[PDB]
């Protein structure tokens, strides 16, 4: 779900059940989300940051300022 | 009138022939869009929003005008249909003003949930930067509409409805292309008694309400059903009450009664609900003026007046009275020994044991199916205009011919008068008159007599003679015999058995004098005795406020829950919507708790044994929305102008609107008079 | 220009369910898995 | 029953002039009473008449005569709507009479020097359809051709052709008059019913027919008057001789008026399915700067699509040819354009026009017609990105077939043989202003 | 406010539909020049959640999320904010307020 | 191409469909009516009787391992003659799989419960009891989970109001949190967010 | 009334009756001490209605069925009528 | 810079009266009398354009006129006389020159005729003279549109201009002399000039082209 498939990471996975089994698998967590974050600053489309149906997401101030039909749909969904 | 098979939506329906496929694709559940197609005024193409494609055409039909024949296939969800929608909707809101956050029918435009639904979600309008939008000057409309013509679509609803059912020509449609404007051509005030509907028939809001000017919007209101009281229609209405307050007045949808319009008296009076309201009891002092007095006091002092009197005393309805107010009253009154009752407007004598002699026997649902109709000295315009509404609808769907004795009214549509004369109506009764003999070649005729012309001296003779001619006249499955009368109360107190007239009540010198919600001045401080206990139980108190020694404050119609029963015969409940100002209760409370100061209660405690008392003395004043028909029945005008139409009731004389709508008018007329002077 | 909302409605392209059942009955006129198996050990 | 007989002709370009329709088009002779019956004109009329209405209109369908005012509907079946008997109401012949399409002029010439034969083929088409009167819609423009056509009209009452008994048959038929003021969309058949009726403007929709309602609520039929005049010819030469002219579809004979960028303007009678390139060269002079020179034409008045050189140079002016050739023919009028003017201010002067003679009853020609004319401003200008152009034909189809009359349908059009044709001509001006305005 | 002085608030009730808590109350009159501007607008700061919903459904720039957070109370109703004290509000904060529309409107 | 058009994904809507009818075809005395809706998600239907035969077969066969139960939700439609939906949302890690299991329980009927199936259902089925009122029968400990110790009624149901009935203040005459009946200070408002407009055609004719 | 959708009204639903809602004394609130004036229950038949306030132990009443059927004829022909007073003045 | 609505301009409030002449009574009573019993209305056409027969152009006095003669409300003449474009609503001059602009006039020069008669008068469009003399509006298609750059003076065609020839034209309409109307280039009325390629023949008689059986 949400580009984690375009991602590539390492699972933690414990073996004993125990507390420090889940303790070393929250840290190993915490280890793998940094390569996560990496490669999410690495590749970074250069696009749009909400959807363009405009009756489901709210439309930019300078449309809903200058054009009808944003105004309008900014009006209804708000 | 074999019915024929239409695929619509790929699902069979068997529809009339001359049906529209707007309704033959309504009949299964569908809806169409629409901007110029009203279902009670003509059809039109002003907009293109009802073009549906039907299958092997080469254009899109618009669907509110198109009369369906054997075997179509109308696709409503087609893309043809979809993409024809969104162009005439962009289109539509091309020039359209960009005032959504200043508009008073932002939230219940038509235009924003058609964008929503059906339109576009996005301008292909570069053209803002550079050359502009269209924008034209308001126009001049008096004070009940606001009007700024950059938001309209010109659908010309308000033009049909002026030149069809309002009766007025004033409005009209000036210009060509991108410039035509859908207003006077002049700087004119458009009056009409049905003025506020044209507010409700935008369907954008290019035109809008201007006592409800920019006060609330539609998702913050709180909407109760209840019933006007103004009128004689006994319109269904719903009330905007928003934190206990009431905003404006809507029409509410019964085919019956009022079949979605207003008067004006009945929609603008929610102005005067908030100006000159009883918010405290008021005893006379013996200094002489009156002050506020809290409510044991108030009581104890009535009991005291009331032991006092030892049996003389008396009770007279009101005008915007209760119907439980009434029953309370009665039964009041009933408990102490008085036999008299009384009424402000009067009646006949002898029309009270048989009920269809004071009902408007023929439905106001029937009233539109009259081929022959004679007006006995009334004018329904100003007295109950949705029976006049009823009326130019059969004038102008039917060949209806209309004459009215009495002085000279304009009815918003031709009629023969036949004279001031009474004597008249007997010739009426004669056969020998050129109108008898159209009133007996008619399918469904109909006589309609006022009720102040059955309250002068002559009255009962001319109520009995035209009852004879109705005995001449009749048709199964209707009653010709009419009569309008203009108070709310009066069928009501009639139902439950008032004695009708004022002077019943003033005859019997009364040392304590029970008033109910009666404005109307007909008994005052002359006719009644050198002492008189004048206990007023009202919500406003204009008149016969200042005359009573023992204020009692009330509920309007729109603060307590009671029934009242309509010029037809139909009763109907009113809903609370807001909470009584100051220590306002009920009136049929008051007189309950009154009757256990005294030392006589009566027996109901709740509103569900008052309910089954009326149940006791009359079991069609439970039936609510449901009319029982009655069997057979056994000149000057007051209201004639309309300055004399705004201020008739309390409510209407408190409210500032009405006030400043006789401002307006009689400012139009001093200036025609001058425009005309001064060419002379 | 080549932009209608209709081409690219999302909202009112939900149909409602299919009755699986019924689906078999009006189209018909190695054991069946509800997905990959995954093997987690 | 009647069908146009087939043509078997392959060459339609020379004529002569004893076939000629209207011999005074060109008022060489006398336009009066004296001048027609010296002409051939008013002859026969009375057994015409008196032959029945079956008959007259069974010659119109054998002759296949189509319509002139800007529709292919052939005229014999328009007729026969209201050979139906009457439902007590009275029926009326309504000849429309307006031609405010730029470019259109014929039949104000016809106005100017033949209106006898307008008021006979009044008389025959009011027999032909049971109608008792009939009412000419004249602009106020032309204001000496309605005083022509009321004093021909007064010397045929005073000849007893019309009127009480006309021509000795019993038939009674009062050709009347009626003068609108400046209305383009007064032209439209429905529109010029509201106008008679005293209202203004507003065509009604088509359900209710000119045929089933009408004028004044009496049932109607709306021609044109080059087709009532070249009635009574239908019904005197025989309905085999107006059908061995032109196509098998598209038979009759056509006034075909050449204006703009030639040396000499023309408004001739001619027959249909001639070459454009032979009709051009043959009388009338030709292209100026010769037939290299030419840069377009438009077939038609402000509803036609406009076609280029390369198109034009094979195109057949019949209807269908016409229809082959992408473009409507319409009403006749042939504007010709040179490379020496650009194409896209008098492309934007047509949708102004349009702009400024719609009626606003419609929604999308009241909007996208002023939108239309904006866009096509910028064009002029030159100041729009190179998207607008599709976008524009996108709004060409939000306005075809989606409006009340075709005066959306006919403004749709020429901005759609534009885009189709003189694309790389906008690109190229609006190429030149973005480097004017970046340099 | 606007720069010419007349308030941005043009009581269009937007923002008191998309408060999630339901803090805002609006109850608006028209004045006596006609002009739309309210007659009560009261924020419960004790209800508002600081989400910023009121901000982004202002069509105008009337409602505004001020930098100001050192404003605790000693008393519970003084957190009961009315018209005068969110104008006295916008008087007092409307320099940093306005930089910071302008450093973030074209986010927006 | 439509890229503001979530695309359904294919394989999950043929394995699913071929499950439904197996589902089908193994239960048809508890199973009546599998539906793959929108979103690419499998609805199972059963008979009230059937509550556990069916999450015990789900949880134990093996073509379908849906060994994880992750929520027990409650519905309250009060139009409908059984007013409460019980959905069980199964997941299958053996198969990487969802599945949803609704019946339908009145207040008065109770209900099995599926804590002999699985153990998270101990608490579940507490939930839904303390919010609508389902009796789940043959539970170990039917308690009252979530609301007050002295609560009186079922507060998610919709007959029951938003603010509640009885509110709580400090007592100190008492010296205890006493229960009093409701006063807001301002009342809510309720908002009618009704469109007057159908938006989904394909909706219109659902309910047969 | 002054919308033409009729997709809110095809919902049959129960409500309560309006109780007493006063000005605050502090700030200008309205105050109710009524807990079920803001809930409206939803249902697709006025029997089931009856049903459920009669399971719920409320008293009930039904404030009024719907219009059966109104049948209307809309022709376009009659705004263009001969010897009939159903012709339009205006377009 | 028309204006669809009416203000009180002293020269055109309905303070001023309008009466009909009668001579042109007998004109009204024969207009009225064309149209049918009962729809009367469309006379309306032909009497508000019969006012400017009489008065120049069409103040509001002359729409109430025509109201009270075809006894309807004001609103309806209002409607009908702002539609139609020859309904001069603001005052005009003796003469009204119409230039037209629309395309197959302006492929011939029409633009060079407007800015002629512009640098001619010293008047912007759709605006009249300080003594009303002359006035000028740009126009749509009149029809005669093979001489195309022609003008309409007082419903008067005055075809086939040239800008000399129209300065003549306007020096001879100054000084109180009449023009003769059609094209200016020797050409009588519309046909090819200087050739007679078609209707050259003289035209054939009654009797000719007749069918057997009629
Ligand atoms: C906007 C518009 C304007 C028209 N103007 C004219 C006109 O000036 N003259 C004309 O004869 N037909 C005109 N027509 C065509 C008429 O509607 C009608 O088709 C024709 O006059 C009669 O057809 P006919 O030639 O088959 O008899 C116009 C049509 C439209 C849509
Ligand atoms: S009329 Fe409707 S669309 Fe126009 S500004 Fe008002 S709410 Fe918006
Ligand atoms: S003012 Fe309103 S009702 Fe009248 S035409 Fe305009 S949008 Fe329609
Ligand atoms: S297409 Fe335009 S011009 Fe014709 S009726 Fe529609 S609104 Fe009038
Ligand atoms: S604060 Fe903004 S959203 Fe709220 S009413 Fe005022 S202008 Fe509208
Ligand atoms: S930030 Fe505060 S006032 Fe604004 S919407 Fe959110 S809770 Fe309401
Ligand atoms: S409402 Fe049907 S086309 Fe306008
Ligand atoms: S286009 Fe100029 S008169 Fe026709």
């Amino acid at each position: 779900y949400d580009a984690y498939n375009l991602v590539n990471f390492d699972v933690p996975i414990g073996t004993k059940g125990d507390c420090y089994d889940r303790y070393l698998c929250r840290v190993e967590e915490m280890r793998q989300s940094l390569r996560i974050i990496d490669q999410c600053l690495n590749q970074m489309p250069a696009g749009e940051i909400k959807t363009d149906d405009a009756k489901v997401a709210p439309p930019s101030r300078s449309e809903m300022k200058t054009s009808m039909e944003a105004l309008i749909h900014h009006f209804k969904l708000f | 009138p074999e019915k024929i098979e239409v695929f619509v939506d790929d699902i069979p329906v068997q529809v009339v022939p001359g049906t529209t496929v707007l309704q033959a694709a309504a009949q299964i559940g569908v809806e169409i869009p629409r901007f110029c197609y009203h279902e009670r005024l003509a059809v039109a193409g002003n907009c293109r929003m009802c073009l549906v494609e039907v299958e092997k055409s080469p254009k899109p039909v618009a669907a509110c005008a198109m009369p369906v024949m054997k075997g179509w296939r109308i696709k409503t969800n087609s893309d043809l249909t979809r993409k024809a929608r969104e162009g005439v909707m962009e289109f539509l809101l091309m020039n359209h003003p960009l005032d959504c956050p200043i508009c008073d029918q932002g939230g219940e435009c038509d235009l924003q949930d058609q964008a929503m639904a059906f339109g576009s979600d996005r301008s292909r309008f570069t053209d803002i930067n550079y050359t502009g939008k269209r924008a034209v000057e308001d126009k001049d409309i008096g004070p009940l509409v606001k009007t700024i013509m950059t938001r309209c679509i010109h659908c010309t609803r308000c033009v049909r409805f002026a030149s069809e059912i309002a009766g007025v020509d004033d409005l009209g449609t000036t210009g060509r292309g991108n410039d035509m404007q859908i207003g006077t051509y002049v700087e004119k005030l458009f009056l009409t008694e049905l003025s506020g509907n044209v507010i409700d028939l935008c369907p954008v809001g290019a035109l809008t309400n201007k006592p409800y000017s920019f006060v609330a919007r539609p998702w913050e209101i709180r909407k109760v059903s209840s019933i006007d009281v103004l009128d004689a229609v006994g319109s269904n209405i719903v009330v905007s009450t928003r934190t206990n307050e009431v905003l404006r007045i809507l029409p509410r949808e019964n085919e019956d009664v009022n079949e979605e319009w207003l008067a004006d008296k009945s929609r603008f009076a929610c102005d005067g609900l908030k100006r000159q309201r009883l918010v405290a009891p008021m005893v006379r002092m013996p200094n002489g003026e009156l002050q506020a007095v809290e409510w044991e006091g108030a009581l104890i002092a009535v009991a005291k007046a009331i032991k006092a009197a030892g049996g003389q005393i008396a009770g007279i309805s009101g005008q915007l009275a209760d119907l439980e107010a009434q029953v309370a009253l009665k039964d009041l009154l009933n408990r102490l020994g008085s036999e008299v009752v009384a009424t402000e407007q009067g009646f006949i004598a002898g029309g009270t044991d048989n009920r269809a002699n004071y009902l408007l026997n023929s439905t106001i649902a029937g009233l539109e199916e009259a081929d022959a109709v004679l007006l006995v000295g009334t004018n329904p315009r100003y007295e109950a205009p949705l029976v006049n509404t009823r009326l130019r609808k059969a004038y102008v769907h039917n060949e209806l011919q209309i004459a009215s004795i009495g002085p000279k009214i304009d009815l918003s549509y031709d009629h023969e008068n036949l004279g001031a004369d009474a004597a008249l109506v007997k010739d009426v009764c004669s056969g020998a008159h050129a109108f008898s003999k159209v009133l007996e070649g008619a399918k469904k005729p109909a006589i309609i007599i006022g009720a102040d012309l059955l309250e002068r001296a002559d009255g009962a003779a001319i109520h009995a003679t035209v009852a004879e001619y109705c005995k001449k006249l009749k048709k199964p499955n209707w009653n010709p015999f009419n009569v309008l009368q203009t108070n709310a109360a009066q069928v009501g107190a009639l139902d439950v058995g008032y004695k009708a007239g004022a002077q019943t009540a003033v005859k019997a010198q009364p040392k304590v004098l029970f008033l109910l919600n009666a404005d109307a001045g007909k008994v005052t401080r002359e006719q009644l005795p050198k002492d008189c206990f004048v206990v007023y139980i009202g919500s406003h108190g204009d008149n016969g406020a200042s005359i009573a020694d023992a204020v009692l404050p009330g509920a309007a119609y729109t603060e307590k829950q009671g029934i009242y029963v309509n010029t037809e015969g139909r009763p109907q409940q009113t809903l609370p919507g807001v909470s009584p100002p100051g220590m306002a209760r009920e009136d049929w409370k008051i007189l309950r708790a009154l009757s256990e100061v005294v030392g006589k209660p009566l027996p109901y405690d709740n509103l569900d044994e008052l309910r089954n008392r009326l149940e006791d003395v009359a079991p069609h004043l439970t039936r609510l929305g449901q009319l029982e028909p009655a069997g057979d029945a056994g000149i000057d005008i007051k209201l004639k102008e309309l300055r004399d139409y705004f201020m008739t009731d309390a409510i209407s004389r408190a409210s500032p609107t009405m006030a400043k709508c006789i401002s307006a008018v009689n400012k139009q007329q001093r200036e025609n008079e001058a425009k005309q002077s001064v060419a002379i | 220009s080549a932009n209608y909302y209709c081409q690219r409605d999302g909202r009112r392209e939900v149909l409602p369910p299919i009755d699986l059942v019924e689906q078999q009955k009006q189209l018909a006129a190695k054991l069946p898995t509800p997905g990959k198996v995954y093997a987690w050990d | 029953p009647g069908t146009p007989p087939p043509q078997t002709k392959t060459k339609f370009g020379p004529l002569a002039d004893e076939d000629r329709i209207f011999t005074n088009l060109y008022g060489r002779h006398d336009w009066r009473l004296k001048g027609a019956l010296k002409r051939g004109d008013w002859y026969k009329t009375k057994e015409i008449v008196l032959k029945g209405a079956d008959w007259i209109v069974n010659e119109i369908k054998t002759s296949g005569l189509r319509g002139r005012g800007g529709a292919g509907f052939p005229s014999g079946m328009k007729w026969s709507f209201m050979n139906k008997p009457g439902d007590g109401r009275p029926k009326y012949l309504v000849v429309n009479a307006d031609e405010g399409e730029p470019g259109t002029c014929k039949d104000r010439e016809i106005m100017r020097h033949d209106p006898h034969k307008l008021v006979e083929g009044c008389l025959i088409a009011g027999r032909a359809m049971g109608a008792q009167a009939a009412y000419i819609y004249i602009r106020g423009e032309f204001y000496n051709e309605a005083s022509n056509m009321q004093l021909a009209i007064a010397e045929a009452y005073q000849a007893g052709l019309i009127g009480k008994n006309a021509c000795g048959t019993g038939y009674d038929f009062d050709v009347f008059m009626h003068r609108g003021a400046g209305a383009y969309i007064c032209g439209e058949e429905t529109a010029l019913i509201e106008s008679l009726e005293g209202k203004q403007g507003k065509p009604r929709l088509k359900p209710p027919f000119p045929a089933d309602v009408g004028v004044f609520g009496c049932p109607t039929t709306v021609t044109n008057v080059e087709t009532v005049a070249v009635a009574p010819t239908i019904c005197r030469r025989g309905g085999v001789w107006f059908a061995s002219f032109g196509r098998t579809r598209n038979s009759g004979t056509k006034l075909f008026n050449i204006s703009g960028h030639v040396n000499r303007p023309c408004t001739v009678e001619e027959e249909m399915s001639i070459p454009l390139k032979e009709l051009i060269e043959r009388h009338c002079g030709g292209v100026t700067g010769g037939w290299d020179n030419l840069l377009g034409v438009i077939p038609g008045g402000s509803s036609t699509p406009i076609i280029p050189k390369n198109v034009c140079d094979d195109v057949i002016m019949d209807f269908d040819g016409l229809i082959a050739a992408q473009t409507s023919l319409g009403t006749a009028a042939i504007i010709v354009m040179d490379k020496s003017t650009d194409v896209i201010k008098a492309i934007a002067r047509l949708i102004s026009f349009y702009k400024h003679e719609s009626c606003g009853q419609c929604t999308p020609c009241r909007e996208g017609i002023g939108w239309m004319n904006k866009i096509m401003t910028r064009f002029v200008k030159g100041d729009a990105q190179p998207a607008e152009i599709d976008m524009l034909w996108e709004i060409s189809k939000q306005i075809e077939g989606h409006t009340i009359c075709a005066l959306g349908d006919g403004a749709a059009w020429p901005v759609q043989g534009l885009i189709r044709h003189f694309r790389p001509e906008i690109e190229k001006r609006m190429q030149l202003h973005a480097k004017r305005v970046s340099n | 406010r606007y720069p010419s002085g007349e308030e941005r608030c043009i009581a269009c009730k937007l923002c008191e539909a998309i408060c999630p808590a339901q803090a805002i109350t609006i109850e608006a009159e028209e004045r006596a020049d006609g002009s739309r501007r309210t007659t009560r607008y009261d924020i419960d700061m004790t209800k508002c959640i600081y989400c910023g919903f009121c901000q982004e459904a202002c069509p105008v720039d009337a409602i505004v999320e001020g930098p100001n957070f050192e404003f605790s109370t000693e008393t519970h109703e003084e957190l009961l904010y009315n018209k005068e004290k969110l104008l006295c509000n916008g008087d007092k904060w409307e320099s940093e307020i306005a930089s910071n529309l302008q450093a973030d409107h074209l986010y927006r | 191409d439509k890229p503001t058009v979530r695309q359904p994904d294919a394989v999950a809507r043929s394995h699913l469909s071929d499950f439904g009818r197996y589902v089908a075809e193994c239960l048809p005395k508890y199973v009546q009516k599998v539906q793959l809706t929108a979103g690419d998600e499998l609805e199972v239907l059963i008979a009230p009787e059937g509550v556990v035969p069916v999450l015990q077969f789900l949880k134990d066969h093996h073509q379908a391992q849906f060994t994880n139960l992750v929520d027990i939700a409650g519905v309250d439609v009060p139009c409908r003659k059984n007013r409460f939906e019980v959905v069980y949302n199964l997941l299958s890690l053996r198969y990487n799989s969802r599945i949803r299991v609704k019946t339908y329980t009145d207040e008065l009927t109770p209900l099995d419960s599926a804590c002999e199936v699985h153990k998270a259902a101990n608490w579940y089925e507490r939930e839904i009891w303390d919010m609508y009122g389902v009796f789940f029968a043959n539970h170990p400990d039917l308690r009252r989970i979530l609301t007050d110790y002295g609560f009186e009624g079922h507060p998610q149901r919709r007959d029951f109001p938003l603010s509640g009935y009885v509110e709580l203040r400090y007592d100190d005459e008492k010296k205890r949190v006493v229960c009093e009946p409701l006063e807001l200070a301002q009342e809510f408002r309720k908002f009618d967010l009704s469109a007057p407009w159908e938006q989904f055609p394909n909706f219109r004719n659902a309910n047969p | 009334a002054m919308q033409s959708g009729t997709d809110n009204v095809n919902t049959w639903q129960i409500e309560f009756d309006n109780r007493e809602r006063w000005e605050n004394p502090l700030m200008g609130w309205a105050s109710s001490g009524d807990p079920l004036s803001n809930m409206n229950v939803q249902f697709g038949s006025p029997e089931e209605a009856i049903t459920f306030c009669e399971r719920n132990g409320w008293r009930w009443y039904v404030d009024g069925a719907a219009k059966p059927k109104k049948e209307r004829v809309k022709n376009y022909g009659i705004n263009f009528a001969w010897n009939k007073r159903t012709r339009v003045s205006t377009k | 810079d028309n204006l669809f609505v009416h203000r009180d301009t002293p020269e055109d409030n309905p303070n001023i009266p309008f009466e009909f002449t009668a001579e042109n009574k007998k004109r009204v009573e024969a207009i009225l009398s064309i149209y049918p019993e009962g729809h009367k209305r469309g006379a309306m056409i032909p009497l508000l354009d019969l006012a400017q027969r009489q008065y120049g152009w069409l103040p509001i006095s002359a729409m109430h006129k025509v109201a009270e003669i075809l006894q309807l409300p004001n609103m309806r003449v209002y409607e009908v006389a702002t539609f139609y474009t020859m309904f001069m609503r603001k005052p005009t001059g003796k003469y009204h020159i119409q230039v037209c602009t629309t395309t197959p006039c302006w492929l011939r020069g029409s633009d060079d005729i407007l800015e002629t008669c512009k640098k001619q008068l010293g008047i912007g469009v759709g605006d009249t003279t300080k003594d009303r003399k002359f006035t000028i509006s740009e126009v749509e298609c009149l029809g005669a549109c093979v001489n195309a750059p022609m003008v309409a003076i007082n419903d008067d065609y005055y075809e086939d201009l040239t800008s000399k020839d129209m300065q003549d034209i306007l020096n001879d309409l100054k000084a109180d002399k009449i023009s003769p109307p059609g094209p200016r280039n020797g050409r009588f009325a519309s046909e090819p000039k200087g050739e007679p390629t078609s209707l050259s023949e003289e035209p054939k008689g009654p009797g000719f082209g007749l069918q057997a059986g009629l």
